[PDB]
C-alpha cells in the first residue's frame, strides 16, 4: 500500500471513508479546487423525482443502477476522477450514503482556508459601531492568514450577556452568575 | 444578618477562555461528548449547571464520562468544561470528626473545612525498600482476637462473613478501645481512624455517628460516606479517596486504620459504571480488572522504615459473602491479597459464641508476633489448650467414662470458651486481660459451674480496678508478668475465690 | 405549545419519537395526540441529534410513524392533600373509583430527590404487634423499614393483613396503601373490607386510608413508576401535615423486574442472571425517600418476592441492606405447618438489645436461638442413625426444641374464614413469661400436640387436658 | 434548641427574598445592557491580549 | 527515531497507536514522549491504515490523544551478565533498590525461541534437599522442573525459601528469583533474610542471587513480562556461560491470569470460563526456554496458585505437564498441624523407577503410600463403628499409619519464628532407614506425640524418655 495526504478535518464514520479516499485522490494532480464546482453539479442533480426515484430503491437491479448514474455522470459536463467515485459508490451499495459524502467532503474542504465559525448569542441584534468592532477583534485572535465567517442565534434566557464559541473555546459572560452566588447560601 | 453579606463579597468572579466540548448523548449517567481536544484519560470535567465528573474513555470520535451526581438536569446540547486536573480530594488533620462524601464536601453543616492540601486518589503503593517488617502492635479490646488472633500494625487483615454476624460491631468495637491511648501523653500509641460506608442507607451511617459520640469517639475520626443513593461513580471513587485521607498520617510520622464497609459494594458499582461504557463482560459480568481494582487499592498498606518516618497504615476491609460460601469470585480475588483473616459464622454466634469467631480457622501471619510479653505467657499456653479441646470435642453422644483421662481436658476448654465471649461497646484493656486469662488457664475455676463464669467474670474485674489499681500498673508498665508478680496474684484468684459465692 | 414531535419508531412499550425544536429535559411527559384515552410518554434518552427515546405510560398499538406528539413541560404530578383519602388512583393520577374528580388544592410531582444526611432521626422504640414470633425474637420499631421476604404460595400477604388488622386500627395517624404488580381481585377485597369496617367514609371526610393500584396487566412502563406514586401520596402526609403514617407495600419486587424489561430495549448490555445494569442505583433510589425523618415518621411494611426461592438472586439479596427488620419466610416450615412460617434463624432486627428490649426479655430471645440451633446441628445424625443413639443431655435439646417450634404458630384474625378457628393476639408480657416455662422445664410432661396453634400459653396446658 | 431553629427557618427565607427579587431587577434594565455590552467588548478585547 | 506515531484511543491500560511512515512489526517497544516516567508501551496487532494496539507498562493517566511515540527498532532490550548479581530489577530492565545503575556490557531482548529437537540433553539424576516427603516420595532431578501447588495459605512461600535456604547455598552454581505479582511485604523479607546470611553482599563482588521484581501493585501488562525477564537472565548463565543455575518464580499463575485481564479489550472473544482463548499457547512459548539444552543446565523451582482449591482449574491443569516434578501441598492435611502440608497420595516424579534410586528407596516409597490409601478405607468405618469395634489386625494399620504421617512432618529452620521449635535437615540414608523400621513393627511399642516434629528416627526415641519422666 502507499501513504496518503492528511486531510485537515479526519471525520469517522461511512462517511469519511469515502470523503478521505476522494481528498486524497484529488489532492494528487493538484485537481482540489477544482473538484469541488464537480460536486456542487451533482449535488443539484441527486434531488430528481427521476434520479431519486432509483437511486435509493432498492428493487431496480443490483446492475442497472451502475450503468444508468455513468452514462449520466459523464455526457453532460465532467469526466475527472469522480467519475470513478460515483461508479465505486455504486459498485458497493452505499448509494443512499451519498449526499452524506459530499456533506462530508466540504467541511473536510473547507477548513483548506476558513475557520469553524463563532456563534454569538445575546439578544435582539445591534448596531454598526458595536458589530464591526466584533467582526475584526475576533480577527485579532486567530492571526493566520484567514478570513473569518460567523453565525448570530438569539436567545432571551440569557438574560444580560452574550456567549461566544471560536472553534471549541467558550468564554461565557451572561446571567450564569446568578446561580454562581450559591456560595452565599453555601456557609 | 452580616453572615451572607461577607461571603458574597469574598467571591470572585474570575472569567477566562475554557475548553469545551458540546454533548452528544446523555443516557443512565454516560455522556458522550463531541470535541474536548486535549483532555486527559482520568481527568475531572465540568458539566454547566454545577455537575462534575471524569472522562474515562478515549476514542477518536467521542469521549465517554461519567457523572458525580445526577443525570437530568443535563440535555444533549449541553457544554463541558476543563479544569485540569486529574481528580484530586482535600486532605489533613483538619478533616477530623466529621462527616464527609466522596469528594470531601461536608454533610454534616459543622461548615467549610480549612484544608490546604491536595492529594490524588490515584496514587501509588511504595515498594520495597522504604518498608520494614511490622514490630507493634493493634489492640482491639476483643478477647478472642487479642489472645488467640493478634493483628500487627500495618497487616491487612480481612473481616470476613455473612450479613448479621458481627463484621460491623468488631470494626467499631475496635474504634472504641483506643480511647484509652488518644488522651494519654505519648504520640505513637494513638492510633487515629477513618471509617468508609459504601452502599449503606443514610438510617444506618447517622446513627453509628450517635454510638460514636456518646463514648466521644468521633473526635479522633473522619466518616468518609457514599451512600446507596449516591451514582454509581461515587461509590466506586469512596476507597480510593478514604485511603488517601490515611496516607497523610502514615507519610508523615502517625499511625492510621481504615474499614472498608464494605468492598462487596465498590465492585457492584464498577460493574454497572464500566457496562453502560460499552466495555465487555468477564465472569458474572464483571470486567477484567476487578483483581486489579482492589490490589491496587490494599497495597498500600504499608508499615514504612524508620528513616521516613515509621508511620503506620492498618486496613481492616470487610467483606459480606452469601450463604458463607467462600470460593465465590470476589471473595477469593481478596482472600489472597490479606495477611490473615477472621472467620466470622452463623452457627457461632446462634450457639452462643459471640463474637462469632471460628478460632480454627482464623488463620494470620502472626505480624513478627508482636501479641506482647505477658499475654504470650497466658496466651501461648490458652492457644494450645484451646487447639487440644478441639481435636477431641465434638461427640454429643456418649457411652463410656475417662474423668482421669479426657474428661479433665474438655472441662479446660468451656472455662476457657465461655470465657471469651463478650459484650458490645465495652472493650477491655490488656492488663484486664491478662489478669481474667490468668484465673482461666492456672486451674483456678474448674470447681465453678461454667453457667456462672460470665457472672464470675464481672465481679472479679469490678474487684481488682477498685482494691487492686496499682497491680495492674505493674502489668501494663514493666511488659512481662514477673515472678513476683506471679506471687502477688495467686493469692488474689484465690482470696476471692474463697468469698464469690456466698 | 413548547415543542411537536412525531412517533419515529416503535418497539413494544419503547416509543422513539424526534423533536425538531425544543428537547425535552430527562423524564418530562409527552402527550400523545389523537387517541381515545390519554398517552403519556416519559423521556429516558437523548440519542443524538434532536432524537428523544421514550419509556409509555399505556398501551402502544395502534401508532403510526409521523403522529404527532406534544410537550407537557413538567413530570408526571398527581393532586395530592386530604381529598385523596378513600379514593384509588393509578400511575398518573386519575380516579378510578368512579366517583368523580379529586379536587385538592395542590399538584405533586412524582419524582422528587432524597432526604439529606441531617435530617435523620435515629429514636427508635418497640411497636408490640401481637405476634409470638416478632415479638420475642425479632422486635419491629416505631419508625423503621420492615421486609416480609418468601417465595410464591408461603403467607407474604396473609402476614400483612394482620399488620393491618392489629396496627391499622389502633393508630391515629392516616394510611397509605400501595400495589405494585400484584393481581386484581385482592385490590378489590381491600375495597369491599374497609368500606364495611369504616376505614373508607364514602359520605363525609372522616376517612383514614389512601389507595394507589397498578397491578399486573399493565405495560411495564406503569408497574416500574406506580412504587414513586404511592409514595408521593405518603409524603405529603409526612413533610407538610406532620402525621405519623403507614406504608404498606405489595409487592416490590416487581419494581425491578418490570424495569429489566425495559431495559434490554434501551440498548444496554446486561449484567448477571439477566437484569438491567443499573439493578442496585434505582432500588437505593426509591428506598431511600421512604424514610422516618425530623418532620414526620413513616413506618413502612414491604413484602418482597424471591426469585423461585432463592435468596441469592440479586434482586432480594439487595434489598437486604435497606431495611432494619427482616422476616425471612420459608417454604419448608410451612410444608410442617408452622404458621406463620417465620425463619427464627434468619430473621434479626436493630433494637434486639439488652437495654432497649430489656434484660429480662433479651435473655430470653437469644436463649432460645442457642436451643434451636443445637436441633439443627444433629439432623446429620438423626436421619441416617436414630433417635436412639443419643445421649441424655441431647434428648433434651430435642424434645424441648420441638416444644418451642410448635409454640410459634399462632391463628391468625383474617384467617378464621379459612379454617375456623379464632384468631387469637397476645400480648408481649404473657410471651417472655410464657417461654421462660419451657427453657426453664416446667412442662416437660405435657405433649408437643398440645403446645401448636394456641394463644397465649393458658391455652397449652388447657389443650393438654383435653387430651388425656 | 428553640434559638437555633428559628434562626434556620429564617435564614432560608431570608435567601429567597434576595434571589427571587433579583430576576426582575436584571430583566427590566435597557439602557446599562449597552454600557455592559461593551466592557463585554473590552472585556474580550483584554482576553486576547494575554493570550498572544 | 523512526515512525513517530500518534496516540488516538486509550480505553484501560490498551493504547492504540497511528504511523505516518513506519509501520513496525509484532513485539516491539514504542516511547510515549513528554512523560518524566518511562512508559514503554509494546506492539501487538495492526489493524489497518497504520494503526497498531499496543499494550502499556505502567499508568494510563495522563495520556491525552495526538502524542508523540518513538520506536527502538526491537523488542525490549534488559541488561544481563555476571554484574546483575545481588541486584533487583524492573520489567524492562531498571534498578529498584536505589542502589545506582546495572553497569553491563550486553543486553539481551526478551522474546527469543524455543531450543531445538537436537539440543536436548537426556540424562537424569537425583537432588537431595533434606526434606522427608520430597527425597522420599516425589524425589528431585539435577536440570529437572519443580512445580508446588496448593492453594492459598498452606505454605508455599515458606517451602520455596526453605529450598532457598537448603540447597541455594551449598551451591556452586547462581540462582535467581522473579517475583511475579505477589506481595510486596514478601518481597522485603527474602531481600533481607539475604543479606544477614551472606546470599547477597552489598560491598564486594561475591553475591549469588539476581532479583526480578514486578508486584501485584502493577497494571496486568507489566504483570505479563516479569516472567519473560526472569529466564533471559536465567539462560545468558546457562548458555553463553557453560554454567549451572537454579530457577525460583513465585507465582507463575499471575502471568495466565494477566493475560486475561486485557484479552476482550484487545478484541477476542472470552473462551471458557473466562480465560483468554490463547492459554496453551503463550504459556507453551514460555515454558519452553527453561529447559537444560547441551550447553547447560536449569533447575527450576516454580510456585503455582491453584485458585480457591480448585485442581481442574484450566490455568494449573495446563501446566501439569511443563514439569517433571509435583508437590501439591493440600489445605485439610495442614489443618492437623502436619508441616509441611504435602499430600502423600498426589505427589509424583519422573525418576521414581527402580532404576535411578535404586531397589531399596523404591520399596519404602510405595509402601508409604500404599499404607496411607489403606487408611482411608478405614476411616469411613470409624465414623459408623466406632473404633473399639476394629479388629486387631485394622487396629495395627492405624498405628503405624499416623506414625507415619506424623513422622512425614518436619520443623524447618524457617519455622523458628513461628513455632520455636529448632530445625532439622535429614540426610538421605537415614530417611530410607527411619521409614523402614515404622513399617516393620520396631517401633510399635511408643506413643504417637514422640514422632511429631523431629528429624531422624533415634530423635524419635529421646522424646519418648522424656515424656516418661515427666509422667
Ligand atoms: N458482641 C456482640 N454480642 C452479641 N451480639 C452482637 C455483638 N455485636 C453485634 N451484635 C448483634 O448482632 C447483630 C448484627 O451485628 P452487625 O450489625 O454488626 O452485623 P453486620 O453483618 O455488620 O450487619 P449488615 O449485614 O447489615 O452489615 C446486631 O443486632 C448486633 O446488636
Ligand atoms: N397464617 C396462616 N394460616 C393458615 N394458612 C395460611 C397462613 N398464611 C398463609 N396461609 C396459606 O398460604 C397462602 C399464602 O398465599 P398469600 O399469602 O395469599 O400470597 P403469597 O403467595 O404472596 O404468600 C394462603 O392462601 C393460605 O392458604
Ligand atoms: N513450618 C510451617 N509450616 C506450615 N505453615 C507455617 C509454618 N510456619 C508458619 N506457617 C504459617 O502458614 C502460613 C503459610 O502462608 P505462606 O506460605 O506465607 O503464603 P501462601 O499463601 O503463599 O501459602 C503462614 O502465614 C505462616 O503463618
Ligand atoms: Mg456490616
Ligand atoms: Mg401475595
Ligand atoms: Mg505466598
Amino acid at each position: 500500500f502507499a501513504k496518503l495526504v492528511r486531510p485537515p478535518v479526519q471525520i469517522y464514520g461511512i462517511e469519511g471513508r469515502y470523503a478521505t479516499a476522494l481528498y486524497s485522490a484529488a489532492s494528487k494532480q493538484n485537481k482540489l479546487e477544482q473538484v469541488e464546482k464537480e460536486l456542487l453539479r451533482v449535488a443539484q442533480i441527486l434531488k430528481e423525482p427521476k434520479v431519486a426515484a432509483s437511486i435509493m430503491n432498492p428493487y431496480v437491479k443490483r446492475s442497472v443502477k451502475v450503468k444508468s448514474l455513468s452514462d449520466m455522470t459523464a455526457k453532460e459536463k465532467f469526466s475527472p476522477l469522480t467519475s470513478n467515485l460515483i461508479n465505486l459508490l455504486a459498485e458497493n451499495g452505499r448509494l443512499s450514503s451519498t449526499p452524506g459524502v459530499i456533506s462530508a467532503f466540504s467541511t473536510m474542504m473547507s477548513v483548506h482556508r476558513g475557520e469553524v465559525p463563532c456563534s454569538v448569542t445575546t439578544a435582539s441584534p445591534l448596531d454598526e459601531a458595536t458589530l464591526t468592532e466584533l467582526k475584526t477583534v475576533l480577527k485579532s485572535f486567530l492571526s493566520k492568514g484567514q478570513i473569518l465567517k460567523l453565525e448570530v442565534k438569539v436567545d432571551p434566557s440569557i438574560m444580560g450577556g452574550m456567549i461566544v464559541r471560536i472553534g471549541e473555546k467558550y468564554v461565557d459572560m451572561s446571567a450564569k452568575t446568578k446561580i454562581q452566588k450559591l456560595s452565599r447560601a453555601m456557609r | 444578618s452580616s453572615i451572607l453579606e461577607e461571603r458574597i463579597l469574598g467571591a470572585d468572579t474570575s472569567v477566562d477562555l475554557e475548553e469545551t466540548g458540546r454533548v452528544l448523548s446523555i443516557g443512565d449517567g454516560i455522556a458522550r461528548v463531541h470535541g474536548l481536544r486535549n483532555v486527559q484519560a482520568e481527568e475531572m470535567v465540568e458539566f454547566s449547571s454545577g455537575l462534575k465528573g471524569m472522562s474515562l474513555n478515549l476514542e477518536p470520535d467521542n469521549v465517554g464520562v461519567v457523572v458525580f451526581g445526577n443525570d437530568k438536569l443535563i440535555k444533549e446540547g449541553d457544554i463541558v468544561k476543563r479544569t485540569g486536573a486529574i481528580v484530586d480530594v482535600p486532605v489533613g488533620e483538619e478533616l477530623l470528626g466529621r462527616v464527609v462524601d466522596a469528594l470531601g464536601n461536608a454533610i454534616d453543616g459543622k461548615g467549610p473545612i480549612g484544608s490546604k492540601t491536595r492529594r490524588r486518589v490515584g496514587l501509588k503503593a511504595p515498594g520495597i525498600i522504604p518498608r520494614i517488617s511490622v514490630r507493634e502492635p493493634m489492640q482491639t479490646g476483643i478477647k478472642a482476637v487479642d489472645s488467640l488472633v493478634p493483628i500487627g500494625r500495618g497487616q491487612r487483615e480481612l473481616i470476613i462473613g455473612d450479613r448479621q454476624t458481627g463484621k460491623t460491631s468488631i470494626a467499631i468495637d475496635t474504634i472504641i478501645n483506643q480511647k484509652r491511648f488518644n488522651d494519654g501523653t505519648d504520640e505513637k500509641k494513638k492510633l487515629y481512624c477513618i471509617y468508609v460506608a459504601i452502599g449503606q442507607k443514610r438510617s444506618t451511617v447517622a446513627q453509628l455517628v450517635k454510638r460514636l459520640t456518646d463514648a466521644d469517639a468521633m473526635k479522633y475520626t473522619i466518616v468518609v460516606s457514599a451512600t446507596a443513593s449516591d451514582a454509581a461513580p461515587l461509590q466506586y471513587l469512596a476507597p480510593y479517596s478514604g485511603c488517601s485521607m490515611g496516607e497523610y498520617f502514615r507519610d508523615n510520622g502517625k499511625h492510621a486504620l481504615i474499614i472498608y464497609d464494605d468492598l462487596s459494594k465498590q465492585a457492584v458499582a464498577y460493574r454497572q459504571m464500566s457496562l453502560l461504557l460499552r466495555r465487555p463482560p468477564g465472569r458474572e459480568a464483571y470486567p477484567g480488572d476487578v483483581f486489579y481494582l482492589h490490589s491496587r487499592l490494599l497495597e498500600r498498606a504499608a508499615k514504612m522504615n524508620d528513616a521516613f518516618g515509621g508511620g503506620s497504615l492498618t486496613a481492616l476491609p470487610v467483606i459480606e459473602t452469601q450463604a458463607g460460601d467462600v470460593s465465590a469470585y470476589i471473595p477469593t480475588n481478596v482472600i489472597s491479597i490479606t495477611d490473615g483473616q477472621i472467620f466470622l459464622e452463623t452457627e457461632l454466634f446462634y450457639k452462643g459464641i459471640r463474637p462469632a469467631i471460628n478460632v480454627g480457622l482464623s488463620v494470620s501471619r502472626v505480624g513478627s508476633a508482636a501479641q506482647t510479653r505477658a499475654m504470650k505467657q497466658v496466651a501461648g499456653t490458652m492457644k494450645l489448650e484451646l487447639a487440644q479441646y478441639r481435636e477431641v470435642a465434638a461427640f454429643a453422644q456418649f457411652g463410656s467414662d475417662l474423668d482421669a483421662a479426657t474428661q479433665q481436658l474438655l472441662s479446660r476448654g468451656v472455662r476457657l470458651t465461655e470465657l471469651l465471649k463478650q459484650g458490645q461497646y465495652a472493650p477491655m484493656a490488656i492488663e484486664e486481660q491478662v489478669a481474667v486469662i490468668y484465673a482461666g488457664v492456672r486451674g483456678y475455676l474448674d470447681k465453678l459451674e461454667p453457667s456462672k463464669i460470665t457472672k464470675f467474670e464481672n465481679a472479679f474485674l469490678s474487684h481488682v480496678i477498685s482494691q487492686h489499681q496499682a497491680l495492674l500498673g505493674k502489668i501494663r508498665a514493666d511488659g512481662k508478668i514477673s515472678e513476683e508478680t506471679d506471687a502477688k496474684l495467686k493469692e488474689i484468684v484465690t482470696n476471692f475465690l474463697a468469698g464469690f459465692e456466698a | 405549545g413548547a415543542a411537536t414531535g412525531r412517533i419515529v419508531a416503535v418497539i413494544g412499550a419503547v416509543v422513539d419519537v424526534q423533536f425538531d425544536e425544543g428537547l425535552p429535559p430527562i423524564l418530562n411527559a409527552l402527550e400523545v395526540q389523537g387517541r381515545e384515552t390519554r398517552l403519556v410518554l416519559e423521556v429516558a434518552q437523548h440519542l443524538g441529534e434532536s432524537t428523544v427515546r421514550t419509556i409509555a405510560m399505556d398501551g402502544t398499538e395502534g401508532l403510526v410513524r409521523g403522529q404527532k406528539v406534544l410537550d407537557s413541560g413538567a413530570p408526571i404530578k398527581i393532586p395530592v392533600g386530604p381529598e385523596t383519602l378513600g379514593r384509588i388512583m393509578n400511575v398518573i393520577g386519575e380516579p378510578i373509583d368512579e366517583r368523580g374528580p379529586i379536587k385538592t388544592k395542590q399538584f405533586a410531582a412524582i419524582h422528587a430527590e432524597a432526604p439529606e444526611f441531617m435530617e435523620m432521626s435515629v429514636e427508635q422504640e418497640i411497636l408490640v404487634t401481637g405476634i409470638k414470633v416478632v415479638d420475642l425474637l425479632a422486635p419491629y420499631a416505631k419508625g423503621g423499614k420492615i421486609g416480609l421476604f418468601g417465595g410464591a404460595g408461603v403467607g407474604k400477604t396473609v402476614l400483612i393483613m394482620e399488620l393491618i388488622n392489629n396496627v391499622a386500627k389502633a393508630h391515629g395517624g392516616y394510611s397509605v396503601f400501595a400495589g405494585v404488580g400484584e393481581r386484581t381481585r385482592e385490590g378489590n377485597d381491600l375495597y369491599h373490607e374497609m368500606i364495611e369496617s369504616g376505614v373508607i367514609n364514602l359520605k363525609d371526610a372522616t376517612s383514614k386510608v389512601a389507595l394507589v393500584y397498578g397491578q399486573m396487566n399493565e405495560p411495564p412502563g406503569a408497574r416500574a413508576r406506580v412504587a414513586l406514586t404511592g409514595l408521593t401520596v405518603a409524603e405529603y402526609f409526612r413533610d407538610q401535615e406532620g402525621q405519623d403514617v403507614l406504608l404498606f407495600i405489595d409487592n416490590i419486587f416487581r419494581f425491578t423486574q418490570a424495569g429489566s424489561e425495559v431495559s434490554a430495549l434501551l440498548g444496554r448490555i446486561p449484567s448477571a442472571v439477566g437484569y438491567q445494569p443499573t439493578l442496585a442505583t434505582d432500588m437505593g433510589t426509591m428506598q431511600e425517600r421512604i424514610t422516618t425523618t425530623k418532620k414526620g415518621s413513616i413506618t413502612s411494611v414491604q413484602a418482597i418476592y424471591v426469585p423461585a426461592d432463592d435468596l441469592t438472586d440479586p434482586a432480594p439479596a439487595t434489598t437486604f441492606a435497606h431495611l432494619d427488620a427482616t422476616t425471612v419466610l420459608s417454604r419448608a416450615i410451612a410444608e410442617l405447618g408452622i404458621y406463620p412460617a417465620v425463619d427464627p434463624l434468619d430473621s434479626t432486627s436493630r433494637i434486639m438489645d439488652p437495654n432497649i428490649v430489656g434484660s429480662e426479655h433479651y435473655d430470653v430471645a437469644r436463649g432460645v436461638q442457642k436451643i434451636l440451633q443445637d436441633y439443627k446441628s444433629l439432623q446429620d445424625i438423626i436421619a441416617i442413625l436414630g433417635m436412639d443413639e443419643l445421649s441424655e443431655e441431647d434428648k433434651l435439646t430435642v424434645s424441648r426444641a420441638r416444644k418451642i417450634q410448635r409454640f410459634l404458630s399462632q391463628p391468625f384474625q383474617v384467617a378464621e374464614v379459612f379454617t375456623g378457628h379464632l384468631g387469637k393476639l397476645v400480648p408481649l408480657k404473657e410471651t417472655i413469661k410464657g417461654f421462660q416455662q419451657i427453657l426453664a422445664g416446667e412442662y416437660d410432661h405435657l405433649p408437643e400436640q398440645a403446645f401448636y396453634m394456641v394463644g397465649p400459653i393458658e391455652e397449652a396446658v388447657a389443650k393438654a387436658d383435653k387430651l388425656a | 434548641s428553640v434559638q437555633n431553629m428559628m434562626r434556620q427557618k429564617e435564614q432560608e427565607h431570608m435567601i429567597r427574598w434576595v434571589e427571587k427579587h433579583v430576576v426582575q431587577s436584571i430583566s427590566a434594565q435597557q439602557e446599562k445592557e449597552t454600557i455592559a455590552k461593551c466592557i463585554a467588548d473590552l472585556k474580550l478585547l483584554a482576553k486576547k491580549a494575554q493570550a498572544q
